[PDB]
């Protein structure tokens, strides 16, 4: 299998992991453990331990879970699965978009309260110093 | 066997070959969802029950496209003779396999060229051949490493054509195993021991 | 075993643990016990182990929890894994992110409280005095 | 007996030897997920119960690449 060859074939995360070579697949002598299993489709086996992990990592670390969900829902054999991917992205833009809205006035008022809070600093010492 | 058919899947020993098992993975899905794989599978477990042998053969045939693909054949277990002096089961110490094939005319024209004498049949009006693949095993000199090579050939005409190491690393592509050697090496089956009972009956 | 032989089949923890010599495993007479069990993979057995372990230590003393499950996930044999610790790594450096962007902030609230603490202590002395 | 093929873990005596004994749970694994072992094993329980006998030899072997 030629380069060009294992990049037709595999995603470019899974071929941009293995090389960084001499443009060849090279595996050593004790670098594979060979485990049977049952016959299936790699995205419904990936979707079945993406099942299986966020139901275990949710009660022991659930900030974990939000940050998977487009990671699960990329690897769903399923025929919506373009209509829940551009989903997820309108709603991030539209969150992000509010957010970035909404943020000179936080700002605003993170400076306003830190003004409140030095003039208390110059009332107290002055009706000290009086 | 048909719903339980079991492929292998790769594991990392180290963290730092994830990488490669991952990617190897996705690389034998084209092997696996391939169409010849069921079958080739399924005339396995029937051969390997019926009889006692298996043969699965590999292929590394690349057509048109640079596209490489690893082809799949399950092989009649009675057109395919092993050595004699190999004992176990996988039949893993022999040092040659055997099969007797029929060929076509045309087929026998595209597997070599017309520069070579052909002995043809004239069993019905179509011109087949018999010819007998063999795949020996034999150390070369260069390397101190044991190669296969392969020897198309037919009885009382001669060699077709010979090829000496014809897939890069010296492999055999044939995967046997036998169940139920015994002695006087033969391969005893699930036949054998429910035969008398079906003679009865 | 070589060195190179063992540094070829293990992780470079398992190596360093043992290595601090003289270039060769040497163990002792009264060192090791055999031990049967059923054979499995060794990813498999520490995600069993793994697994137990975060269900055994939950109620007992449960902030030991959250810092084991990188350490759980590494040890997983799921094809997911190599996404999940990228996924992992993102959300840490995200939040370490927004850790120290936010720092400032903290660090000027509580020495802004600690000048009015001390402004309270000069006017009362103050008034006192007067 | 298939199924239930054992293998052998190593544990420490004192608590300075769960270094070792986690290494060489290691190492044992090439020689545990071979080829050659459940056939070497099976093999061995096919002559134990039809016989009585089992023989199972052990080599050294090193190819080419210091392997």
């Amino acid at each position: 299998f030629t380069k060009e060859q294992v990049f037709k074939i595999v995603d470019k995360k899974l071929g941009d992991r293995y090389f960084k070579d001499d443009n060849k697949i090279r595996p050593l002598k004790f670098d594979l453990i060979l485990k049977s299993q049952l016959k299936t489709e790699s995205r419904d086996e990936k979707w079945y331990n993406w099942n299986e992990l966020l139901k275990i990592l949710a009660p022991i670390r659930p900030d974990l879970v939000p940050s998977l969900v487009p990671l699960m829902l990329n690897d769903m054999d399923s025929p919506i699965t373009n209509d829940v991917l551009e989903a997820i992205q309108n709603a991030n833009a539209l969150q992000q978009q509010n957010a970035e809205a909404n943020a000179p006035y936080n700002q605003q008022i993170q400076a306003l309260q830190i003004q409140k809070l030095q003039a208390e600093i110059m009332e107290l010492q002055a009706k000290a110093h009086k | 066997k048909i719903e339980s058919i079991s492929e292998i899947r790769l594991s990392p020993k180290q963290e730092e070959d994830r990488a490669l098992s991952d990617l190897l993975n996705s690389l034998l899905q084209v092997f696996i969802q391939q169409e010849n794989y069921d079958k080739s599978m399924i005339e396995r477990d029937k051969n390997l029950l019926i009889g006692g042998l298996g043969v699965i053969q590999l292929w590394v045939s690349q057509d048109k496209d640079k596209n490489v693909e690893i082809e799949i054949k399950a092989i009649k277990p009675e057109s395919f003779v092993i050595d004699y002096f190999s004992t176990d089961k996988n039949a893993l110490d022999a040092r040659r396999f055997h099969k007797m094939l029929e060929v076509s005319e045309q087929e026998a024209l595209l597997l070599f060229g017309d520069s070579v004498i052909v002995n043809y049949s004239n069993v019905n009006h179509e011109r087949i051949a018999s010819v007998i693949e063999s795949w020996y095993k034999e150390y070369n000199e260069e390397t101190q490493s044991y190669e296969w090579n392969r020897y198309l050939w037919n009885r009382n005409t001669g060699i077709y054509k010979s090829e000496k190491k014809p897939f890069k690393n010296g492999a055999c592509p044939f995967i046997v195993s036998k169940l139920y050697t015994d002695e006087l090496n033969n391969y005893y089956g699930l036949f054998r021991d429910i035969k008398p009972m079906q003679d009865f009956i």
